[PDB]
């Protein structure tokens, strides 16, 4: 482990004709990446390279503001002749795989270590009815709450499930800043798995379904519309922005090719023609000794 | 190291696509393969460790590597030379011209892998990930591979062996200006469904 | 890092961290291959 | 240091003669677990040379048209000797896994092996939304065949598997690969029946071949595993 | 190179009838600026100016905020029979050529090095329908992201591109103060090229455009309203300004005279009479002995 | 130091005898790359005396209704000697340019050249919306004609082209002229079919003219180009 | 300068810096041409 | 020091296997010409990367009744890349040459070659008294073929051949030749375009075969140059 604030440098090298010394023949074979350097591999001058990587750290190809939920619902009258709920809310049942590129940039290592700052932006509408009339936004407050495995989870918008005596909530307007928060590292284990070889019972029914982690149990978000109903239908939607910082990384993997078709696990369809295709990650080309992209003049 | 899909034709499925046909030639001086440096594009250098890290950021820099396994029998000799060709005209044909640019000569033996450095070779100090691998600030070369003197295996031999590629960086190799890539889509959100 | 809360999690990115060890990717061979020599 | 290897473990000792070096997983050797990491409070069954050995599993014939077989660990070995029968005795386990692939074939046959050691390797099903069963994951020492090796069975891509630990066995120059890996969990300790850290996979990249006399050549593959630095915690019945 | 806090002071001189000594001849054949100072050319007495030169300094020249951008877009339902899209957004393709004022002092110089401070104003209307009633204007969130080059661009409003996981955006709204980041120096080589005298492909077709900079793909700005449509229509003008700071200049240019008539090329073709005309870049007077804003008494 | 001059580079020697002075272009001479600011890793080759010579291009006849004439470099000498052949072998490139502009005429003539390099000079065209084609722009040791010199072809003013490195012949006390040009890129090297750093261009400001026995005198203007200080790097075949 | 942020671009104006030399561009010849005398 | 060997030379570099050694012609290293033996005046023009690299020409098959092959140097090489552009434009010239024979074949096969370096080879014709004429003698890099190998085409011996510097190619253990050969003239430079210092010649003494299933395999044989420390004097135009 050494410190590298910029990247190798190159020296000036001569004529090299010796017997016995063949750095350009390597033997992948033992399983090590050739470490043929150019600077005697060919004919090389002096160069100093001032180019930092600091961006290329781990730090900062996760820790940046991505999308992680996008809940739409609802916030009207829903009494009926008996109905008594209100259900001006939704639950989001905690999870990080529901956005393909967040969730790719998480499973481009087997271990994810971080505490995350989580952002909420609420935007608002209104339903287009036979009569309806728009001349402003009202300024609604909204309340996301977390509740953690095993806790009770409301049930309407009026439920007294939101008092957050414990739970811990956050009260935000529609034309406040978005809500910001932070969730330190909250694994059971030392870190986060993106992958689960195994099951998270000790059953061997079909019931418990293989890849689930028995530390990925994240609990639950339940936002509401702190305001009752209104006279005319409305409908928000809630954008949760997620960001890891403090991170550290365990186990490169490989990257993922197919598109994710569901949560639950890493199954796939695969596209019906290259590229991505089950037979075809990468697009065709004419041969082999055909150049797709030739310069003619 | 990262092996890429040198034999990306519409006739391979699967692992074909990551392995070379090599053939006991009845002629000489014939080009073998031709490899394509446009990362950002579709070509064999994109689905790889290097390639897929990389097409997460817009600019780079730094020499990169190629390592070529043989995976013939033991008995089986024979000689290429592997070249990289910087850019500003079209593509090697004919080993008459191939040898003029930066080259390597892989004699068969012991060691089963050679390597060639793509040393970094532009007037600008990055190169963009552009879509027109056509421009200057995007094209980085061509690699081909021609036979030097032939292959030659027994008649105990199978007579068809193949090559493995492989490409990675350098200690000098720097990316910058991380976006999103357009490997992989979402048309909707994933359900816990089909 | 600021951290303006009592929390230390609360901080913002960390300071910043260049060590690299890619031989433990690149060389992870229990008899170091020497450069410039037949490595077998 | 040579291309000759002696592996003595225990009561076992393999001896390979063209080798071409030992893999170290991420370059660490497996170890006890310290004081300082463990979260058990009892003591832990050390069983050194009663486990820690190697455990030779059944072969399988490489063929021309083989895409290649997986072995997931501690499942191969959970049923097999002193090994086994302490994964069932008890409910936490940790330990290392040397790892050692034995191919054989002559100088005329061309072939190559690449042998991958992948970490937390979550098997994804192709053309389907269920998830895969218990049958079709957990397969013991009797292994697994993989469906799409140019996937590796998880969506990803072959090409890229050269991230986690790996060998080849290239027939011009290999017949037996090393890997060592070290322990591979977010805990430190786990269950055996329900969860797996390693999967081994042997992937014919290049197909088996033979000139005019050598076509057809029944050429086995075998996987030797031997346990390293395995402590048991949470004595109880059998199960 | 001297510093210059303030402009050069003067001093008194005397009557000065020495031969050989030519202070007021000069070859300007040589290319040098002649260099007669006022001191001896004329009769001068001592003055000491306390006379600043800060304002004419290049960083103050041109760190100055102008617009470089402004697009109008309506915000409403696009959607149709069978349309799926509902293009409520932008794209601009960066650029700094589109307003003539800063385009102009762009390329004063022929290089330019700076990070740019970039400030992003929208406004709000509604259209005048047939029948349309007007009581407010609804606070809608805008994300603007920036998508490098060979990144993807967004197709519609409802598009999964807007993830931002690695592509800088920010979320701002209407009645919040206009918003505001830096673009750190991002080009290539060392410094902004205003001119380019060549092409920027390897080709030796028509297609590719003389002119074109092989560092002048800047990427794309796409700019989304976040609010779904609204039941009436609304338009949106977003004014882009830039900000050089940090600036270094290189070989100053000679000023543009004549309009400019696209962003892709210098081409002009002149106004109809002087001033700046193609054969006439100044008025005409009547004659070369005829003052036009004479004096008379 | 006086009107005379003498530029001796490699086996060419040019001797100047109505000179004025020495144009440096911004007050620096030519050197090659130094290692704090290379890019390209391979050495580049600098072949001394093959390269760095005077190469003298066709001349002009001075007319009087000339407009001007421009030359592009290195275009100009992409086709000619060592410097044109190091060009096409190789990929990236980089020199300085030293140029010398002869006209003669006698002492009973009078006229004035404007001799301005300008950097990065992209040519505008009038009356249309299509950029310049390769033809136009391109021309080679051939040279090019000044539509509009007051405008410079490019919308801008010849009044103010003295921003631009730029000699003065009068015919009074001039016959030559001499501007020495560095490096002009963002880039450290760049491509030489395809870009161009320098525009030479000689603009008549005032007529050529002659008294009733010296009217219609063929008057040449001669070009000769010096590169000093030439790399190049990316050797390959000739395009 | 007061830089509030990390990265050092994002900082305000730079500091004034004052040098000037005119002569790069107004006296650009090799021999220097003094004032007073005959430039030839 | 082993039976591998790697010449790196500028862009160029060539790896070979089953190599013996490598033979400096007398002993000696291809250097540049000092001062003191120096004769023209004006400074030679050392192009190191552009020239100084491998160039292959086009390969000949082995065949049983093959003769042998030679090559003429520099006019190898006259007519290829930077060394034939700077021979074209200079007059005089001075180099070394380092020469690499490639033969592959299987372990089955038979055959060696002799591949002698004679300075100053002035062929001889057989049965006239007319001298050889400018197409029999300067054949470029398309090469020539022995009429008499025993005699080497110079009226002495094939078996007196080992004065000048040499290689063996024997297929039992080796596949590739290497010999360095520095300036061979009584003058330190000379002209290309009508004299040859060195003539490399491969010439069969034992003839490939093979056994009941390895006659007529396709043998190529290639030849690779490289000039080493190449001055030109005399900058004139091409001819
Ligand atoms: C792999 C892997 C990685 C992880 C980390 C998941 C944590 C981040 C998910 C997004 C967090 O969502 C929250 C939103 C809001 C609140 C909040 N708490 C108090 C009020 O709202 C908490 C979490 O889990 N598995
Ligand atoms: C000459 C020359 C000079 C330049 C500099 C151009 C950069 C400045 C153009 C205006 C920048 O536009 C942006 C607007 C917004 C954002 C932004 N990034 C994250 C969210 O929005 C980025 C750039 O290019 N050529």
């Amino acid at each position: 482990g050494e410190i590298v604030k910029t990247v190798a440098n190159t020296v000036e090298s001569e004529i090299k004709a010796e017997l016995g010394v063949i750095p350009s023949l390597n033997a992948v074979e033992t399983g090590a990446t050739s470490n043929t350097e150019p600077e005697e591999a060919i004919q090389t001058r002096t160069v100093i390279n001032m180019h930092g990587t600091a961006e290329c750290l781990v730090e900062n190809f996760l820790g940046r503001s991505a999308l992680v939920c996008m809940r739409s619902f609802e916030y009207k009258n829903h009494s009926t002749s008996t109905s008594s709920i209100q259900k001006n809310f939704f639950i989001w049942t905690l999870n990080t795989r529901e956005l393909v590129q967040i969730r790719r940039k998480m499973e481009l290592f087997t271990y994810l270590r971080f505490d995350t700052e989580i952002t909420i932006v609420p935007t608002l509408r209104l339903f287009s009815s036979s009569n309806v009339s728009f001349s402003g936004l009202p300024n609604l407050t909204l309340q996301a709450m977390y509740v953690p495995t095993g806790a009770r989870k409301p049930s309407s918008q009026d439920s007294f499930e939101w008092q957050s005596a414990c739970n811990p909530s956050v009260f935000f307007k529609i034309n406040d800043p978005p809500a910001r928060l932070t969730i330190p590292f909250m694994s059971i284990n030392s870190a986060y798995a993106n992958f689960y070889d195994g099951f998270a019972g000790f059953e061997k029914k079909a019931t418990v379904l293989y890849g689930i982690n028995p530390a990925n149990t994240m609990g639950n978000l339940c936002l509401r519309v702190v305001n009752s109903y209104q006279p005319v239908q409305y409908t928000l939607t809630v954008r949760v922005y997620m960001k890891p910082k403090h991170i550290k990384a365990w186990a490169p993997r490989a990257p993922r090719t197919m598109p994710y078709t569901n949560i639950l696990n890493n199954n796939y369809a695969g596209r019906s023609a290259a590229p991505n295709a089950p037979t075809a990650i990468v697009s065709h080309r004419s041969t082999i000794k055909t150049m797709p992209n030739d310069i003619n003049l | 190291e990262s092996m890429m899909e040198i034999n990306n034709v519409n006739d391979a499925s699967g692992v074909e696509r990551l392995r070379v046909q090599i053939s006991a030639q009845s002629d000489m001086d014939q080009l073998l393969f031709n490899i394509p440096l446009d990362i950002q594009l579709e070509g064999p250098l994109r689905n790889t460790l290097l390639g897929n890290i990389s097409r997460y950021y817009t600019h780079w820099s730094g020499s990169l590597e190629m390592t070529f396994m043989f995976c013939g029998s033991f008995m089986t000799t024979g000689k290429l030379i592997i070249c990289y060709t910087p850019p500003g005209g079209s593509s090697p044909t004919d080993r008459m011209q191939a040898m003029l640019a930066t080259h390597v000569v892989w004699d068969f033996g012991l060691q089963s892998s050679i390597t060639i450095i793509i040393p970094w070779i532009s007037g600008s100090h990055y190169r963009m990930f552009n879509t027109d691998a056509k421009a200057i600030n995007a094209n980085v070369g061509y690699v081909t591979c021609f036979m030097q003197t032939n292959l030659v295996a027994p008649v105990g031999a199978a007579d068809q062996c193949y090559i493995v590629g492989m490409v990675a960086a350098k200690k000098d190799f720097n990316l910058r200006l991380m976006r999103d890539s357009p490997d992989i889509g979402q048309s909707a959100i994933l359900p816990e469904q089909a | 890092q600021i951290n303006f809360y009592k929390d230390s999690y609360a901080a913002s990115a960390s300071k910043q961290d260049f060590s690299q060890d890619p031989s433990k990717f690149t060389e992870p061979v229990a008899e170091a291959l020497k450069a410039g020599a037949p490595v077998l | 240091s040579d291309r000759v290897l002696q592996l003595k473990l225990g009561n076992s000792s393999i001896v390979t003669q063209e080798a071409a070096n030992i893999c170290c997983a991420y370059g660490e050797w497996p170890t006890y677990l310290p004081d300082n990491e463990a979260v058990a409070i009892d003591k832990p069954t050390q069983p050194e040379t009663s486990t820690d050995r190697f455990y030779t599993l059944k072969s399988k014939k490489w063929e021309s048209n083989s895409t290649g077989w997986w072995w997931k660990l501690p499942d191969a070995l959970n049923q097999i000797g002193m090994f086994g029968q302490n994964v069932q005795y008890h409910y936490l386990y940790r330990s290392g896994f040397l790892c050692h692939v034995q191919c054989n074939a002559t100088k005329f046959h061309q072939g190559t092996l690449l042998i991958v050691a992948i970490p937390e390797h979550q098997i994804g099903k192709k053309g389907t939304g269920t998830s895969a069963s218990f049958a079709e994951v957990m397969k013991g020492a009797e292994g697994g065949v993989f469906e799409q090796p140019y996937l590796l069975d998880d969506g990803t891509s072959l090409a890229c598997a050269l991230v986690y630990p790996h060998q080849w066995i290239n027939l011009r120059t290999n017949n037996s690969a090393t890997i060592v890996l070290p322990w591979m969990n977010s805990a430190p300790m786990d269950f055996a029946l329900r969860h797996n850290n390693w999967t081994l996979a042997v992937i014919p990249v290049c197909p088996l071949a033979g000139g005019t006399g050598n076509t057809n050549t029944y050429v086995p593959i075998t996987i030797s595993i031997a346990p390293m630095c395995a402590e048991y915690n949470g004595l109880r019945n059998a199960i």
